[PDB]
RNA sequence: GGCUAAUCCCCCAUGUGGACCCGCCCCUUGGGGUGUGUCCAAAGGGCUUUGCCCGCUUCCGGAUGGGCCCGCGUCCCAUCAGCUAGUUGGUGGGGUAAUGGCCCACCAAGGCGACGACGGGUAGCCGGUCUGAGAGGAUGGCCGGCCACAGGGGCACUGAGACACGGGCCCCACUCCUACGGGAGGCAGCAGUUAGGAAUCUUCCGCAAUGGGCGCAAGCCUGACGGAGCGACGCCGCUUGGAGGAAGAAGCCCUUCGGGGUGUAAACUCCUGAACCCGGGACGAAACCCCCGACGAGGGGACUGACGGUACCGGGGUAAUAGCGCCGGCCAACUCCGUGCCAGCAGCCGCGGUAAUACGGAGGGCGCGAGCGUUACCCGGAUUCACUGGGCGUAAAGGGCGUGUAGGCGGCCUGGGGCGUCCCAUGUGAAAGACCACGGCUCAACCGUGGGGGAGCGUGGGAUACGCUCAGGCUAGACG
């Protein structure tokens, strides 16, 4: 009895309890960016989507969110932020975006 | 290469959506005489500009949805009912063999 | 037949049915005797035949036929079925082994050893 | 209606030959008259020719026969001793080139219509085609 | 292990000369020689006319027992000659001429059949340059098969090519009679064999 | 990752190697890609090792990994040599 | 609760490049290029420490491996005829590497079925294998490919990849520990135990080979594997002697009592030398490694065995297992005695109620022979489900008759198309098996090398007789 591979197992949890907070971030920040472009709050909403992209980009960076699920995540993000904004739009930052 | 059949549009009433008849001879395994099954194929209209009794061909194709793999690549002839109310004849016929 | 005929509904596979259910297909079949008994035979002949009734490991209730001259077989002795009906008693559709787990060989027997199972004798 | 036509034609050969008549008017197509010009190359039928019957077309096939014969049934021997179709409505029989019979161990023949006209095995296979096999004459 | 016993009483049965018993089958004492039936209670009762089955064995068992084979190697050899190219009847008989034993008997190295298995089996045969102790062992054309010298010097050999001085071999054969050489020139034909054997009845007796 | 290895195809006691280029993943003696020589040890023929250099060099230059039996025998053809 | 290191984790910078929204272009389903804007990188270790090695980061591509999709093919029951509510489609959304009712909300009312839906029964499928003249029938053990499962059921986490046999969570059954609160389990891995069963093996040897995982390497791990063991379970090869030897010993058998048989068979004469004894004794093994050359090429060198002192070679050497079925016909092999519708044989026909070639023994014979029989099962014969290849007046079989739906089938002439049909080229048809040739173990079984073949499907091209289709025409069929 008693394998190490155990060992695995143990790390196994660490890494899900990783994994799963910067997912958690993730879409915690992206709401709260969709919420402000609903509201039209363009200067905010656009700080906080670029925000989420680099919280994106760094989750593909590891075993986390890696291949095109994050350019999923950042195209979905960019484009219903851009749609939303068209409200009496005004695109204040001008940044995250291209104009 | 893609397969492309031709088929007889038999039924127009879903929305971007057409049912196509496409027949097909061969011998048979060991009686060797020539016979004649068909099957109903979903095609993809997206203009609704098939309607019933045309005659198309369709295209195997990236997946609509489920049970549609197709895509309605031209017209071929337009508007032989004929086919269409042999269809509808045969189908009529199932009111009768059941009690 | 026509052609189309042929196709529409076409031959239909003749299916066997096994003259044999002593069960799993086995080759044989043990089991436990519940009558050692003498039988009459049908119309023709006229003799004595030694037959046993016999539950099985297949859960199966049969009447097997007891080759040889005489036979050791009592009421609660257990024994292997072969297979094979005798023609002119109709019921049993079972033979018995003889020489294995309680059924001892023909005594006696020099021609056929083999079936019958009785070992071979010397010559002094 | 009339159902089979080159099997129509087959027949009323094979009954007139089997009654030993002189000749038999079958109607007239060209696929028959093919089918004919078979027989009259390979020297089955004294040959045959163009007819009107009451106005309509029709093929004069004239048979041949073997020589009178000795003891009881003096009838001469047959020369179409066995006719045959084999692709008919209903089942059609379509051989490649390689599935071409040898008729009777190539005493007889099998007409085959093929992309390349009307031929006899021999000829087929000389010239490497296959196609309907029509009839088997031996 | 093939056949092993009395041999002449199948000279008897078969009806016909089968030598296998080397000499003896020529000096009158074969047994064939004023007691021609065969053997057995039943030997000089009338013969009842045999089925056509019972001519076809009688044939085939005439021509296994005369080269001394079993049914098993018989029959797995027939079939071998039956799946090549050419008649199996003469194909047949070529193979089994072909046979080690066989050709060691038909050099003159043997009197007999059986003595021929047995000095292949004791390893006194070469087969170019090398010992072979099997009697199913197949000979080639252009094989040489000759005498170990270890058993040049056997008086049983010594004897045996004394008497072949002056006789004559096989057409499909040759031999040094001083130096016990010899040489499997080509298969034997039909012809070439003197069987008093039908392979036709061999052949349809295999048909069943 | 593909490799260049040996597959045992011989019988009990009497060994044959088909030199094979295959997923190492796979079974040794299962399905490959392509079969690039054989291999006696015993050496009872005239020639007991056949090559195909080119092949060998093509799949090399892919990415194959030898063994270093497989290596030796690629070597010992010349794939490698190169004057 | 406290301390701490890193190729563990985080932030910033650099933006080769990449990702994303918007615009443009070329392509055409989400392919490629481009512009601006936003976001994104990393890690060190080792030595012969001035250089190299083992690594790390972003990207393009290659390779291998897979995911999803589609045409076609894939058992039985119609005494299973109607099935269907995420069910069919749409819009938007969620999820994924990726399409999708895969999931979700709203909208439409569709979808499938006699060309076999739905239901029930059975079943892993294939390369092949068995049989068969072939078509076909049957089968899928072993080897190879794919699938599925890891006590039963559900679920996700980690990761390139799992919904994971020797990982995790929960429910259920069972076994074990228990301080009664709670725990530990998962051989359909190699042996082995037990049960069940007619029945299926050693708790073996070994890392020497071949392959795998990690490692710079040395090396470690490997019940994959390479061998050995057990079982006539199969295939193949081999022995139980060879030659001489009586018009013919005894015994046994039959008899017409004269004899016939066992039978050259034995005894015996000579020769060879299975076993066992003695000695030599392997191939499988060359790299990894060392060293020269620059850790390359190349050259050369050296360590490395389970099998096993086995195979094999040389020497010596003993005549030294035969059994099983059958003998009425099919079907090859016959007599005597004994038993008397008893005792029994039997695949079918049938034997036995006083001469039994059919029961039991003997003698003799036939068939095979380390086998021979039996049972079960598959194909065969069986043209007895008939495509090849059958039938329906009286033998099984014309429906009581009609009307007509679907379907099947379609006169003559011309032309267009080229769907069937045919031809060529090519791709595919893995390996093994099968076939042919050569070859390696003394032969074979076994194995290697090479060659050939192949239905089907994909693509390109061609032919148009027939079938089809479209257009036109005709009157012999049909109708008026
Ligand atoms: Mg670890
Ligand atoms: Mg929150
Ligand atoms: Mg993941
Ligand atoms: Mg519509
Ligand atoms: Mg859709
Ligand atoms: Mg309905
Ligand atoms: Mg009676
Ligand atoms: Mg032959
Ligand atoms: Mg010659
Ligand atoms: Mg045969
Ligand atoms: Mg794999
Ligand atoms: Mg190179
Ligand atoms: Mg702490
Ligand atoms: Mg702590
Ligand atoms: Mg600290
Ligand atoms: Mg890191
Ligand atoms: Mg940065
Ligand atoms: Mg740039
Ligand atoms: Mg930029
Ligand atoms: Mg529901
Ligand atoms: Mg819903
Ligand atoms: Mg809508
Ligand atoms: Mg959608
Ligand atoms: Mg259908
Ligand atoms: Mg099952
Ligand atoms: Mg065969
Ligand atoms: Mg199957
Ligand atoms: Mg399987
Ligand atoms: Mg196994
Ligand atoms: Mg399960
Ligand atoms: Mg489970
Ligand atoms: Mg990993
Ligand atoms: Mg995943
Ligand atoms: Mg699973
Ligand atoms: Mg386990
Ligand atoms: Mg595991
Ligand atoms: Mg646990
Ligand atoms: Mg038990
Ligand atoms: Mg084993
Ligand atoms: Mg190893
Ligand atoms: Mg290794
Ligand atoms: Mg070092
Ligand atoms: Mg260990
Ligand atoms: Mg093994
Ligand atoms: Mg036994
Ligand atoms: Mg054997
Ligand atoms: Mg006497
Ligand atoms: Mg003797
Ligand atoms: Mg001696
Ligand atoms: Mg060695
Ligand atoms: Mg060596
Ligand atoms: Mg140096
Ligand atoms: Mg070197
Ligand atoms: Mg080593
Ligand atoms: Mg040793
Ligand atoms: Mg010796
Ligand atoms: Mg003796
Ligand atoms: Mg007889
Ligand atoms: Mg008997
Ligand atoms: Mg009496
Ligand atoms: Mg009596
Ligand atoms: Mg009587
Ligand atoms: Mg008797
Ligand atoms: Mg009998
Ligand atoms: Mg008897
Ligand atoms: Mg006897
Ligand atoms: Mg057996
Ligand atoms: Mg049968
Ligand atoms: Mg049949
Ligand atoms: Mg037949
Ligand atoms: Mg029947
Ligand atoms: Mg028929
Ligand atoms: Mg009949
Ligand atoms: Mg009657
Ligand atoms: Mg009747
Ligand atoms: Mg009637
Ligand atoms: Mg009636
Ligand atoms: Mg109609
Ligand atoms: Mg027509
Ligand atoms: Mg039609
Ligand atoms: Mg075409
Ligand atoms: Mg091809
Ligand atoms: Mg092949
Ligand atoms: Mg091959
Ligand atoms: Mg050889
Ligand atoms: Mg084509
Ligand atoms: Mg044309
Ligand atoms: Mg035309
Ligand atoms: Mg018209
Ligand atoms: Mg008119
Ligand atoms: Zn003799």
């Amino acid at each position: 009895r008693n394998l190490s591979a155990l060992k695995r197992h143990r790390q196994s949890l660490k890494r899900r309890l990783r994994n799963k907070a910067k997912k958690s971030a993730i879409k915690t920040l992206s709401k709260k960016a969709i919420q402000l472009a609903q509201e039209g709050k363009a200067e905010e909403a656009l700080k906080i989507m670029r925000k989420a992209e680099s919280l994106i980009d760094k989750a593909a960076k590891g075993s986390t969110l890696h291949k095109n699920a994050a350019a999923r995540r950042k195209s979905r993000l960019m484009r219903k932020v851009r749609q939303l904004l068209e409200a009496a739009g005004a695109p204040l930052i001008g940044g995250g975006l291209s104009a | 290469p893609k397969k492309v059949l031709t088929g007889v549009v038999v039924s127009d009433k879903m929305q971007k959506t057409v049912t196509v008849l496409v027949e097909r001879q061969f011998p048979h395994p060991l009686y060797g005489k020539v016979i004649k099954r068909s099957k109903k194929y979903l095609a993809h209209d997206p203009e609704e500009k098939y309607k019933l009794g045309d005659v198309v061909e369709i295209i195997e194709s990236r997946p609509i949805s489920k049970r549609k793999r197709f895509r309605v690549l031209r017209l071929v002839e337009s508007g032989r009912m004929d086919l269409v109310e042999k269809y509808l004849i045969r189908r009529q016929n199932y009111q009768s063999l059941s009690k | 037949p026509t052609i189309n005929q042929l196709v529409r509904k076409g031959r239909e596979k003749v299916r066997k049915k096994s003259k044999v259910p002593a069960l799993k297909g086995a080759p044989f079949r043990r089991g436990v005797c519940t009558v050692v008994r003498t039988v009459t035979p049908k119309k023709p002949n006229s003799a004595l035949r030694k037959v046993a009734k016999v539950r099985l490991t297949s859960g199966y209730e049969v009447t097997a036929y007891i080759p040889g001259e005489g036979h050791n077989l009592q009421e609660h002795s257990v024994v292997l079925i072969r297979g094979g009906r005798v023609k002119d008693l109709p019921g049993v559709r079972y033979h018995i082994v003889r020489g294995v787990y309680d059924a001892a060989g023909v005594k006696d027997r020099k021609k056929s050893r083999s079936k019958y199972g009785t070992k071979k004798p010397k010559e002094a | 209606m009339l159902t089979d036509p080159i099997a129509d034609m087959l027949t009323r050969i094979r009954n007139a030959t089997r009654v030993y008549k002189e000749s038999t008017d079958v109607p007239a197509s060209r696929f028959k008259e093919e089918i004919l010009r078979i027989l009259a190359r390979e020297g089955f039928i004294k040959g045959y020719e163009r007819v009107d019957v009451d106005g309509k077309p029709y093929l004069r096939v004239y048979l041949k026969y073997g020589p009178r014969r000795q003891g009881p049934d003096p009838r001469p021997e047959q020369v179409i001793h066995h006719i045959r179709r084999i692709s008919k409505p209903g089942r059609r029989v379509y051989v490649g080139v390689k599935e071409i019979p040898r008729v009777r161990r190539g005493l007889g023949i099998a007409i085959l219509s093929t992309s390349k006209g009307v031929l006899t095995d021999r000829e087929a296979r000389k010239l490497g085609v296959g196609g309907e096999l029509i009839c088997e004459v031996w | 292990g093939r056949y092993i016993g009395p041999v002449c009483r199948l000279c008897r049965r078969e009806g016909v000369k089968l030598y296998l018993k080397g000499e003896r089958c020529y000096s009158p004492k074969c047994a064939m020689e004023r007691r021609p039936y065969p053997p057995g209670q039943h030997g000089q009762k009338r013969a009842r006319r045999p089925s056509d089955y019972a001519v076809r064995l009688r044939e085939k068992q005439k021509l296994r027992r005369i080269y001394g084979i079993s049914e098993r190697q018989f029959r797995n050899l027939f079939e071998e000659a039956s799946k090549k190219k050419g008649v199996t009847g003469s194909v047949f008989l070529g193979l089994l001429e072909s046979r080690l034993d066989n050709v060691v008997y038909r050099l003159g190295f043997a009197v007999s059949r059986r003595q021929a298995r047995q000095l292949v089996r004791h390893g006194h045969i070469t087969v170019n340059g090398r010992r072979v102790d099997l009697p199913s062992y197949r000979v080639r054309p252009g094989d040489e098969i000759a005498v170990a010298e270890k058993s040049r010097n056997l008086e049983l050999i010594r004897q045996n090519l004394e008497a072949m001085k002056g006789r004559k071999v096989g057409p499909w054969l040759s031999l040094d009679v001083e130096g016990m050489k010899g040489k499997f020139l080509r298969l034997p034909d039909r012809e070439d064999l003197a069987l008093p054997v039908n392979e036709q009845l061999v052949i349809e007796f295999y048909s069943r | 990752m593909v490799k260049i290895r040996l597959a045992r195809f011989g019988s009990k006691h009497n060994p044959h190697y088909r030199i094979v280029v295959t997923d190492a993943r796979r079974k040794r003696d299962g399905k490959y890609i392509e079969k690039i020589g054989y291999y006696d040890p015993r050496k009872t023929t005239p020639d007991w090792l056949k090559v195909d250099v080119e092949r060998a060099r093509y799949w090399l230059s892919v990415g194959a990994q030898p063994t270093d039996t497989a290596r030796r025998l690629l070597r010992q053809a010349g794939v490698f040599r190169q004057e």
